[PDB]
This record gives structure tokens, sequence and C-alpha cells, in this order.
């Protein structure tokens, strides 16, 4: 039985979203739909649930009143607004099944979404600033010395990087990126290279950002 | 108010290393336990209800156990899809819907030392009044660690961010950024800035450091 | 009997703070989840269940066969996300009736799937008598009664088969 | 417990009924508690009645017992927060029919 929601939202603090669940396979609707909701890197946790038969939904103690659930039984879909959103409301929406029918004790959540993302950000279309993160005496270990780039403050995801236009790959690692506090994307791209090379060999961090259609090309001098 | 409590967080089992994992609950949710399994980057997948009984579609590598207060999840030998999280729901006092903080479980292999790096804010960036200090730890294993920011022998509090790999196709290893943030004028008030780190490598806390300028 | 009528005394649609509305799969019509036919199962309404009353004064001319229930709940799970509240109870109250019971809340075998269960009581309302229902929670009411008339009494059998 | 003897099953419950709070607090350690048995015939919940009451082998306090016929491949469920007297033992039975009982006082033949 597939659950299947919309996805990747993108609203501003103070703003409302609405996050359907349509129902496909077998509709019971005395069956009650879950809402789970998952801030980054966290574990879930219980918004509350509805029973379309019996409407009056359930909300947790923590986001009661913040939250309301509701169903249309003709569309076979329901609903999870969340009324004015804030920075901490970053996170994905979960809608699941459960073994349903009240009075059967088995009240485990047997099926699910794809998830929902809400990022909450008040930002709009953002190229990126690409800073270098240059080689020095700090920097190198031995044999091996590291560099990278800082890509900071872009909107929305996502930033594609590589270096020296695809001839470097060994090394490379391009990190997730994060959500700031001003809405705003940053990441880092690092590659560990022989010490030597520095003085030789050019290293140059290619960036793309598609949405903003910036293309940008930074290259990386040592440092003593 | 049941609290439920995973032990440990993070486990290390190799691909056929037979993976044991465990839930405790504060008080009885006496048979009525389940176990999720969430690939990253994906919704969860039930595995196991009732403690026992495993849910439809689900391969008999996963074997659930026990009731009470201490239940136990069972994985026969290791595959490639299951490197991943698990939950535990316990589902007796109301509300049945309180979930574990879960167990995350990678790939195990010997033990790696990150190597440490640190970065002083470019001169460019400077120029629109902001700085940006870089600390990086590089190939480590496993993914626990922890980073300490030092600015003028001072401990820094919540303008440090954190970006961790996933575990490496090749090596199987983690990589880190550590990123502390200022304006440009503080970042100009403070001469020494240290990042510390605690994995292991001479068992901590080997430190790098620059002084500004 | 003499005389047997099946007449509407308490109408579904007359709890405006309550839900009408529920049932289960296991008293199912074409598939679809529902419940008996001549019964209405109150649940709360804008997460509230304020008591819920209702009387009938009884004016048909002859005695009525009145039916009601309660829910017993498998676990307080049920009882909070669908009574709101925990401690209910429902009263029926009459000239010679005074009858009081309560939700019991535990884990039972399954039957037709459910842990829970619906106890079921009657009574035979009098002539110009009323009848009081009132409920905080688990009351399963009737929107039907009974006429009834008897000269004498009579038996049941058992055929399989065939009136002619 | 799920019975599996191939026959029905006679089970015997009791709960105890104090003779005052404090054998209550002291046995139980909680007040206002509850036994109940189900089965899938069966939903039967108890109190506890904590009073005074003359003495019967020096006790005031009581034990009163309920019992029940388990059919086959049914499962029974006691579930109690306090003064639950819980069985040990089941009985299976079969019946080809009913008797009586006769009182002689002396010497079965
Ligand atoms: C129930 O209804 C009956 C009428 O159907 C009521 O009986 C009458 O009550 C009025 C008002 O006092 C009297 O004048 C009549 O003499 C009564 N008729 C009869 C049956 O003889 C009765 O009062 C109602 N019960 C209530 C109070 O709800
Ligand atoms: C009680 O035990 C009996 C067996 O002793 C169970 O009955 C069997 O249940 C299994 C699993 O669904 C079925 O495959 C068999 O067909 C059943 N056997 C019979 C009696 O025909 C029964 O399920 C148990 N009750 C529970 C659920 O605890």
């Amino acid at each position: 039985v597939q659950l299947v929601e919309s996805g990747a939202d993108m609203k501003p603090p103070g703003s409302s979203v609405k996050v359907p669940c349509k129902a496909s396979g077998d509709t019971f609707s005395s069956y009650t739909i879950t809402w789970v909701r998952q801030a980054p890197g966290q574990g879930l946790e219980w918004m509350g649930g509805i029973t379309p038969i019996f409407g009056s939904p359930n909300y947790a103690q923590r986001f009661q009143d913040r939250v309301i659930i509701t169903a249309d039984e003709s569309t076979s879909t329901a609903y999870m607004e969340v009324s004015n959103l804030r920075s901490e409301d970053t996170a994905v929406y979960f809608c699941a099944r459960v073994g349903g029918e009240w009075g059967s004790g088995r009240y485990y959540l047997d099926h699910w979404g794809q998830g929902t993302l809400v990022t909450v950000s008040s930002a709009s279309t953002k190229g990126p600033s690409v800073f270098p993160l240059a080689p020095s005496s700090k920097s190198t270990s031995g044999g091996t010395a590291a560099l990278g780039c800082l890509v900071k403050d872009y909107f929305p995801e996502p930033v594609t990087v590589s270096w020296n236009s695809g001839a470097l790959t060994s090394g490379v690692h391009t990190f997730p990126a994060v959500l700031q506090s001003s809405g705003l994307y940053s990441l880092s791209s690092v590659v560990t290279v022989p010490s030597s090379s520095l003085g030789t060999q050019t290293y140059i961090c290619n960036v793309n950002h598609k949405p903003s259609n910036t293309k940008v090309d930074k290259r990386v001098e040592p440092k003593s | 108010d049941i609290q439920l409590t995973q032990s440990p967080a993070s486990l290390s089992v190799s691909p056929g290393e037979r993976a044991t994992l465990s839930c405790r609950a504060s008080q009885s949710v006496a048979g009525n336990l389940a176990w999720y399994q969430q690939k990253p980057g994906q919704a969860p997948r039930l595995l196991i209800y009732g403690a026992s009984t495993r849910a439809t579609g689900i391969p008999a590598r996963f074997s659930g156990s026990g009731s009470g207060t201490e239940f136990t999840l069972t994985i026969t030998s290791l595959q490639s899809e299951d490197f991943a999280v698990y939950y535990c729901q316990q589902y007796n006092n109301w509300p049945p819907w309180t979930f574990g903080q879960g167990t995350k479980v990678d790939i195990k292999r010997t033990v790696a030392a990150p190597s440490v790096f640190i970065f002083p804010p470019s001169d460019e960036q400077l120029k629109s009044g902001t700085a940006s200090v870089v600390c990086l730890l590089n190939n480590f294993y496993p993914r626990e660690a922890k980073v300490q920011w030092k600015v003028d022998n001072a401990l820094q509090s919540g303008n440090s961010q954190e970006s961790v790999t996933e575990q490496d196709s090749k090596d199987s290893t983690y990589s880190l950024s550590s990123t502390l943030t200022l304006s440009k004028a503080d970042y100009e008030k403070h001469k020494v800035y240290a990042c510390e780190v605690t994995h292991q490598g001479l068992s901590s806390p080997v430190t790098k450091s620059f002084n500004r300028g | 009997v003499k005389h047997f009528e099946k007449v509407k005394i308490l109408p579904k649609d007359r709890w405006t703070q309550h839900t009408t509305t529920g049932g289960s799969r296991a008293c199912a019509v074409s598939g679809n989840p529902s419940f008996f036919r001549n019964m209405v199962w109150l649940t709360k309404k804008g997460s509230d269940y304020p008591v819920a009353k209702g009387s009938y004064n009884n004016t048909s001319g002859e005695q009525m066969l009145i039916i009601w229930g309660v829910h017993h709940p498998n676990d307080e799970t049920e009882q909070r996300t669908l009574y709101q509240n925990v401690g209910t109870y429902v009263s029926v109250g009459t000239s010679t009736l005074n009858k009081r019971s309560t939700p019991e809340i535990a884990t039972r075998p399954k039957v037709n799937g459910l842990g829970s269960r619906m106890e079921f009581s009657w009574t035979l309302l009098d002539m110009w008598d009323t009848i009081n229902f009132e409920s905080t929670g688990n009351l399963i009411a009737p929107e039907y009664g009974f006429k009834i008339s008897k000269r004498g009494s009579s038996g049941i059998m058992k055929t399989e088969g065939t009136l002619e």
C-alpha cells in the first residue's frame, strides 16, 4: 500500500505550509494516518494523527496548537498544516499508516510516505561566494598537504563542485551542505595533495549553481 | 512518560559479523515493541513488530527478541543494504508513539586516526565583513569524534558548525569539517585561533593553532 | 408478539456536540467500514467529549423495547483517542431502572481482529415514561426503539429451511 | 495462556479483599488497584474491597474466587495492578453428561 506525498517545499518564516498525503492501494480510511517529523540528523518525533471516520485528530504535547491536521475522505488524502513557521521547523515530514483499527493493540506504523522536506528560509535564488582554503604550514602533514574551497551563502540546493575540471578525483571530499541562521546554504570541498606539488601544480575548484546560473572557477594559491 | 534508550549509539560490525542491537525502556512495555530501519535519504521501513514477529517482505536475517524492559535485535549475516539506522518504538503507555534515539551501524575496519588541518579566513572574505575559520579532520574511524574551538585560549560556544561525509566507498572512512565564524572586527580582536581534537592518536588531544597575521 | 414496530427515538443527527460517525471494518457494508444500523457510536468532537445527554418520553401507546451499549477498550490509547477522557461512565435511568456502567479497559484475545468489546443491555420503557441517557464516554446509543405487545409467549425453533 | 491440551480447560482465579488500608499498602504498594481477566467470551473486572469485617480464622480480610472454562485454541488474559491471586494450574475437562453429589460418610466398596 502506497502513501505518496508532495516533496521539496521551500517557505519563509511566519508563513504556513500544508503537506498532503495521498493514500493509494486498498483505502480503508478507518485506518489512522500518523504524522512523524525528523529534524536533520536527529531522531523521529510524533506530531499527531487522524482517523477519517472518527475525525477529531490527536496532537503531541509539543506540536499541539502549533499544527493542525485534516483529512478529505473523498480524495483519500490527509493534510498536516503548520501554521507560522520558524527556522527550527526545517525538517522532513513523513506520513505513516498504522496496523489500524482502534482496539487491535497493533499501533506500529506499517506503511510510510517518501517524506517531505520543508526548508524554512526567507531567501530567494542566490549564487555562492567562493573563498580559497589555502595550504600552509598548518595544512601540511608530512608528505600530504591539504587545500580546499569554501562555498558560502547560496540558495537553493544543489551545488556541484569539481577540481581542475574533473582532472582531480583522488583525495577529494565535498561535504554535505548545511543551512545557516541566514537561511543560506554553505559547504566546503577539500583535497589532499602531495606537499611538493604546490608551486608547480595549479589547483582550481569549479563551482556550479544552476538556479542562479552562476559558474565560478576559483584558483587556490598557497601561503607561508 | 516512557523513556526509550538504545545502546550502543553507534555499532561497528563487519559484513557477516552478526550485529546485535539493544533497546531498553524505563518501564515495562510488555510484548509491544517495534523495530524500524531507515536507510539514509529514505523513509523508515518496518522490520519487527510485537518484538518477535516480523513484517511482510522482510528477509529472515532480522530476528527480534525480548520482553518487558529489555529487548534485542539480531542480524545473522549482514549485507550491503544492512548498514543504516535502527529505531525502537514502544506502544503500551499513552502516547504509544514515543521513539528511541536510534543506533547507527557502520562498516567495521581498522582504527584510523584523522589528519588534522586548519585554515585561516581568506583576505578576500575579510573584505566582505565576515571571517570563517575552518578545522578539518581527514580519514578517520570510527565516526565518533569531538572538536573543541579555542580563540586566545578561550573556549567558543555556539558559533561552530559541523558537516560529515558518509562512509567512503573505498577505504570506508569518514571526513569531518568544523567551521567557526566571526565578524571581521571580532576576528581582528584576537591573536591565536585553535581547534583541538579527541578521536584517537596518542589517545588525544592533538591540536592545531595559528597566530593571526 | 402481537405487535412489533420499529420507531425512531433518538435521531443520529441530534448529537451536535459529538461524532455520530464511526465504525470498523469488522462490521462492513460494501467493503467500507460501518457499524450497527440502529446504533450510534458517540466519539469526541473538536478534541472534547462533553457529557452527552439524551431522553425519550414514551408516547406510542405501547410498551417499548430499548437497547443500548457500552464500549470496553483494549488499551488506554483508544480510550483517550476516542472519548478524550479516562474514568468515564454510562448512566441509564427510568422510573424503574437505575443502571450505571463503567468502561473496562484491558487487553483481550482478538475476536474479528479487535481486543475491545461492546456490551449491550436492554429495557422495557413503559407508556408515558421517560428514559435518561447520560455519559462522559463509551456510550453506544440507540437511534431506534421497538413498540411491543404480548398476549403470551412462545419458543424458538431450529429447522434450516422452507416456511410453507 | 493459549490453550492447547486438546480439551476445554477449567481455570480458577481470585482477588484479595483487605481488612484495612494498611495491609493494602504494605502488600500491593498501591490503592485503587484492579484485577482484569479476559478471554474470547469473558470480560471480567474486579476491584479490591477494603473494609473491616468480623474475624474468620483470625482474618478480617477475604479472598473471592471466580472461575471459567477456557475453550480450545483460546487465550486467557490476566492483568492486575494488585490483589490478584493467580492460578498456577488449569484443569482439562470432558463431559458426556452430568451427575450429582452424595453424602454418605463411609466406605466405597
Ligand atoms: C411524557 O409525555 C406525556 C404525554 O405524552 C405526559 O403526560 C401528560 O402530562 C401532562 C402535563 O402534566 C398532563 O396534563 C397529562 O395529563 C399527561 N397525560 C397522561 C399520560 O395522562 C408526561 O407528563 C410526560 N413526561 C414528562 C414529564 O416528561
Ligand atoms: C493459540 O495456539 C494455537 C495453536 O496451538 C494457534 O492456532 C494456530 O495459529 C496458527 C498461526 O496463525 C495457524 O496457522 C493455525 O492454523 C492455528 N491452528 C489451529 C488451532 O487451527 C493460535 O493462533 C494461538 N492463539 C494466539 C494468536 O495466541
